């Protein structure tokens, strides 16, 4: 089975490098054309261009001319990226394939196997721990058969957060939102409808964890008055 | 360079369906094109290349057609795990280069949002923040608009708005809207409303409460 | 005697088609590197049959040619049938061409279809590709010419010459009967096939070969016959010893049994042997002569074939004969190296020795031709026979790269085969390179007469 | 050292090693069965030798590291394509989509074959690849 495994997210500040790599497994990885793909959200695809293990040759698209630096190491299976002088623009997703056809000659073709993706942020902020806060129904009152409870999640960096709902308990009736960029931090959401004799009758907490900080907090949401 | 337009950028349709989309280059690729099918959390998927040739191990319920610069791709029957992003890909020339894709949605029956409103809570305010959260959950279709009034009065900025993807199990859509004030100009202000807009009415949605109680 | 004259229809047409083959294999030479070019009209597996028959027909017809040339000689006769030799001439060669065009005119499965391979299946095997039909057609032309030849033979002298050249055609015709006897299972197949291929082209081809050379010595040389026999049968002697269980070489990686892998490389060393003596032969005969031939054209022959069969078969062959040696290049470049310098060394330079030989007095125009058309037959040779071994230097150096790219590395490691053939794609272009100075060559050759 | 004792050298050494040799080639057409797997050797293999032969797919290729040496090696052709299980399936699609049309290529002819010849075709392969040809080839590129 034809595999390619790609590094995992990488941090930058604007102007440093990053160097992402590429493990290929299950073909004669010295055979095929590795290629190199970027996709910022809602951007599109753009070919980076490609290294050809077999004698070590590449090709850049002019866009990427001097911002991408491309190697491989045949006795490890592995190629890889190199991204300089970053900007903003580089924030992305990174996808490695494998040219569906072998041999040197076919430059251009398409890909039948990628990598999940490397993705680069490149900020200049810095790690900050998220404040959550627990969002509960408009002044307590009687009302229909569900009721919609919230947590929000504000103003941490650099992503990924998690967050469950009575430590994964409730699964069902959530929604979480995706994060979104305020100035240099990323805040988020999260409601869950409920049965209303549910709760306040039983205990909902909204759980946040944010590994880059080392944070774990705990919002048990409680009724207004 | 040799420029790729996908149309349309999203379609919705049903199991069962026929649907068919479509991939133009700015100049002459020849017979070489290819499409990709993108799913989350699994690696993009080789469809179809050269125009016409279904990829090995690809059910034939797709199928690819096209030369010179227009071309388009069908699903024979829909199928539930059809539902995914397309990209195009031309592989005739350097540098190569991809549309920017078509969303094949999961059809629905219309569905209103449910909006829940949410005042800033105790924690925030004692920091000094104000931010005032609007739910509108499963909604179909996506298309959907919020104003956010303050006594009345329309609001236009501190106000952020995130969308889920369509729910692959009742293949309706999410979204939150927050307004965030300092406390402030928060308790400068006594009522707050979110509305929202969709066609399963023509008249809006509208949560509101009044900050003193 | 003036029955020797049937022999010129079968030079003429060897070397008409001798043109063919060249022609194809300059075809397949730049398929190599550009791998659509004649695609789909002439994909490479239909340019390969014909350029793989041409080589093997035509040298058929120079053996006949030898055979009906020198037969009557040795034999102090008139050849036995003269129109005989005349109708069987037209007979091969219609069937000759027949065969070819039956390859490029229809899609090989349909002419499988066409000649009924349905009944009797006998195509779609190297070297073997002519419908059952054209095989037939083969056997009547060569049981005619064993008939014929070997009438002569037995009415007037008998020469160790005369013998030789007869046990050898005997055994072609024998063994290529064979070729109709298709196992429907395949190492069963691949067994018997060799018993054509090698048994021929190492074995009876050998007598083939030894005698012409043998008899060629005799004439232009003066030397004893006694002496000239005498090295002949050793030549032969060695020939077989090595060469009978020398089939072994073929038998390593086709699942026979694992004994002939010792087999098959012991006695596979010392083929070589009969290929040196021949070099030997040649060069002492030639060295102490009673007479100066008019024709120095044959003497460069005579010796350019020792030498190169040597080098070919010889030193060639054995280069990849040993059984953990040819593990790693069996079906490689260097196979077809080996196959190409071995053929043209042994086969094509013995044929156009005799052809140098006896076409003057086959025309009447006496021992030799002006000093005009003799130093274009050696421009002729030098240009072929150096061509010749560049393309098997450039075939060995893609070969070895193959086997360094492609065989040698673990799973993983190892280059794909379109992947490797990239990569020799310099190699090929200076084969193609080496077949032009090749046919340019051929075409001075011809133009020496 | 006359001419008769080399002619003799002749005679005994040929009818000599002709015996011996058709010794051993009694001795080895008894092996096969078992070490081609004969008793596997079915009528679909049988019908797909023919297929190979029919089309001359030696022409080209090479099987057991017999033929041409235009395209690659298909003795182990199964190993590079998705295994046993797939293989019939993989050749169905193989022997359709040819010619694959990249320029500068070198090209398969469509030989147009019936989907029970291609099925044919693939047990052939398979047959083939299971016979003991002494550990050939090298590694799974053939
Ligand atoms: C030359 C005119 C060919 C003939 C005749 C046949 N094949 Fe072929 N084959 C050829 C090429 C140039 C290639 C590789 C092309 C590429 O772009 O990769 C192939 C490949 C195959 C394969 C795949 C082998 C692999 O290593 O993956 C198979 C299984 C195959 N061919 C089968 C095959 C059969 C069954 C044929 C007789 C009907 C046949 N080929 C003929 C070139 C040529
Ligand atoms: C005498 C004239 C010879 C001719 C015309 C000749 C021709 C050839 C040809 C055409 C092939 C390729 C066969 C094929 O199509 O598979 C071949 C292969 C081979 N030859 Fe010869 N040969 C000759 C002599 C010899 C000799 C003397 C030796 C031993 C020293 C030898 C050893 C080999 C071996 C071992 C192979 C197998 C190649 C492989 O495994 O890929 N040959 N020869
Ligand atoms: C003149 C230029 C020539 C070219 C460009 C050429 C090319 C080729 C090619 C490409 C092949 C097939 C390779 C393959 O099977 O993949 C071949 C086969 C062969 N050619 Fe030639 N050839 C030439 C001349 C000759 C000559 C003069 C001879 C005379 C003996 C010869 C003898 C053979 C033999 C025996 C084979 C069999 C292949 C094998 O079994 O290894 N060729 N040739
Ligand atoms: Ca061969
Ligand atoms: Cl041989
Ligand atoms: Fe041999």
């Amino acid at each position: 089975e034809v595999q390619l495994q790609q590094s995992g997210t990488v941090l930058a500040r604007p102007g440093a490098s990053v160097k992402m790599s590429c493990k290929a497994s299950g073909y004669s990885f010295t055979s095929y054309w590795m290629h190199w793909v970027k996709q910022r959200p809602g951007q599109g695809l753009e070919w980076i261009g490609a290294v050809y293990p077999g004698n070590s040759d590449t090709s850049y698209n002019q866009k990427f001319k001097g911002k991408a630096k491309l190697t491989a190491v045949t006795s490890a299976s592995t190629a890889y990226m190199e991204l300089s002088s970053l900007t903003n623009e580089d924030s992305a997703v990174y996808y490695c394939s494998r040219s569906s056809l072998d041999g040197y000659y076919v430059k251009n073709w398409c890909f039948d196997v990628w990598g999940q993706g490397t993705t680069v942020t490149v900020s200049s902020a810095k790690t900050t721990a998220p404040s959550v806060y627990p969002l509960a129904p408009v002044c307590g009152d009687t009302t229909g058969s569900s009721v919609t409870l919230g947590c929000l999640v504000k103003g941490y960096f650099p992503e990924p957060v998690t967050l469950t709902w009575n430590s994964g308990s409730l699964s069902s009736g959530v929604h979480t939102f995706p994060a979104v960029l305020q100035s240099d931090l990323y805040t988020l959401s999260s409601s869950v409808t409920v049965t209303s004799s549910t709760r306040p009758s039983q205990s909902i907490t909204c759980n946040v964890a944010h590994p880059a900080s080392s944070t774990k907090v705990d919002k048990k949401i409680e009724p207004r008055g | 360079d040799i420029q790729m337009t996908q149309s349309p950028p999203y379609l919705a349709a049903s199991p069962g369906e026929t649907i068919t989309i479509n991939c133009r280059a700015s100049k002459s690729i020849r017979k070489y094109l290819a499409w990709y099918q993108e799913k989350p959390g699994k690696t993009n998927k080789l469809l179809i290349y050269s125009g016409s040739t279904l990829q090995f191990g690809i059910p034939s319920r797709f199928s690819g057609s096209g030369s010179g610069t227009e071309f388009t791709l069908t699903i024979s029957s829909l199928e539930p795990e059809d539902f995914a992003m397309y990209y195009c890909q031309q592989h005739n020339e350097y540098p190569l280069t991809f549309g920017a894709g078509t969303k094949l949605e999961l059809k629905r029956a219309d569905a209103a949002p449910t909006v829940s409103i949410f005042p800033p809570s105790s924690e925030q305010l004692t920091s000094g923040g104000a931010s005032v959260v609007c739910f509108l959950n499963n909604f179909y279709p996506k298309d959907i608009n919020v104003k956010w009034k303050i006594d009345g009065s329309e609001r236009q900025n501190g106000v952020l708005n995130s969308w889920t993807d369509q729910d692959s199990k009742d293949s309706t859509y999410s979204m939150s809207s927050t307004l965030t004030l300092t406390k402030d100009e928060y308790e400068r202000h006594n009522s707050y409303t979110c509305e929202a807009t969709h066609k399963t009415s023509t008249s809006p949605i509208v949560k509101s409460f009044n900050r003193n109680e | 005697f003036a029955s020797q004259a049937v022999a010129k229809p079968y030079f003429v047409f060897a070397l008409i088609l001798f043109v063919g083959q060249i022609l194809f294999g300059l075809i397949m030479g730049l398929q190599y590197v550009v791998g659509d070019f004649l695609f789909p009209a002439i994909p490479f597996n239909v340019a390969r049959m014909v350029h793989t028959n041409l080589l093997i027909v035509w040298l058929l017809f120079g053996f006949m040619g030898a055979a009906y040339y020198l037969v009557p000689e040795e034999s102090d006769c008139e050849l036995y049938s003269p129109k005989l030799a005349w109708i069987l001439f037209w007979v091969f060669a219609a069937a000759g061409v027949l065969t070819i065009l039956g390859y490029l005119l229809v899609p090989y499965a349909g002419l499988a279809r066409l000649t009924g391979n349905e009944l009797w299946p006998t195509m779609g095997r190297e070297f073997l590709e002519q419908p059952t039909i054209s095989k037939a057609g083969i056997v009547i032309v060569a049981l005619g010419f064993l008939f014929n030849v070997g009438m002569t033979v037995l009415r007037g002298r008998k020469t160790a010459i005369s013998m030789v050249l007869m046990t050898g055609l005997i055994g072609l015709a024998l063994l290529f009967l064979f070729s109709f006897y298709n196992p429907e299972n395949l190492t069963r197949d691949k067994f018997y096939w060799w018993w054509v291929v090698h048994l021929w082209v190492e074995g009876v081809w050998e007598l083939i070969m030894g005698a012409i050379l043998a008899f060629v010595l005799v004439k232009i040389t003066g030397v004893d016959r006694e002496v000239i026999e005498k090295w002949l049968y050793v030549i032969i002697a060695m020939a077989l010893i090595s060469g009978i269980i020398g089939t072994g070489h073929h038998y390593f990686w086709i699942g026979v049994p694992g004994y002939w892998l010792w087999l098959g490389s012991v006695f596979s060393a010392l083929e070589p042997l009969p290929f040196f003596a021949m070099v030997l032969f040649a060069f002492n005969t030639i060295n102490r002569r009673r007479r100066d031939y008019p024709n120095r054209a044959v003497a460069l022959w005579a010796m350019g074939t020792t030498v190169m069969a040597f080098l070919g078969a010889g030193v060639w062959g054995f280069m990849h004969t040993l059984a953990p040696v040819n593990y790693y290049t069996h079906g490689t470049q260097l196979t077809a190296a080996h196959g190409h310098m071995a053929f043209y060394g042994a086969y094509a330079m013995i044929v156009m020795t005799i052809i140098s030989y006896a076409m003057p007095r086959l025309r009447g125009i006496g021992e030799a031709m002006d000093n005009r058309s003799q130093v274009l037959e050696m421009w002729g040779f030098w240009l072929m026979t150096v061509a010749m071994v560049f393309i098997t230097l450039f075939l060995s150096a893609a070969g070895v790269l193959q086997v360094w790219l492609q065989r040698m590395p673990a799973d993983g490691a190892a280059m794909t085969f379109m992947a490797t053939q990239d990569q020799l794609a310099i190699f090929y272009w200076l084969r193609e390179g080496a077949g032009v100075v090749f046919l340019i060559g051929l075409v001075a050759y011809l133009l020496s007469f | 050292f006359t001419k008769g004792m080399a002619r003799n050298i002749y005679f005994g050494g040929s009818v000599f090693f002709i015996l011996l040799f058709l010794a051993l080639t009694y001795h080895t057409e008894k092996t096969l069965p078992e070490r081609t797997n004969e008793a596997a050797m079915s009528a679909a293999v049988v019908r797909g030798k023919l297929v190979w032969e029919q089309n001359n797919c030696v022409g080209c290729h090479t099987l057991l590291g017999e033929g041409a040496y235009f395209a690659p090696e298909l003795g182990n052709v199964v190993g590079r394509r998705g295994g046993e299980e797939g293989f019939n399936t993989f050749l169905q699609a193989w022997m359709k989509i040819q010619p694959l049309n990249v320029p500068g290529r070198r090209a398969m002819p469509q030989f147009h074959l019936s989907e029970g010849q291609v099925d044919d075709l693939a047990e052939f392969l398979k047959w083939s690849s299971k016979i003991d040809t002494n550990q050939w080839p090298p590694n799974k590129e053939g």
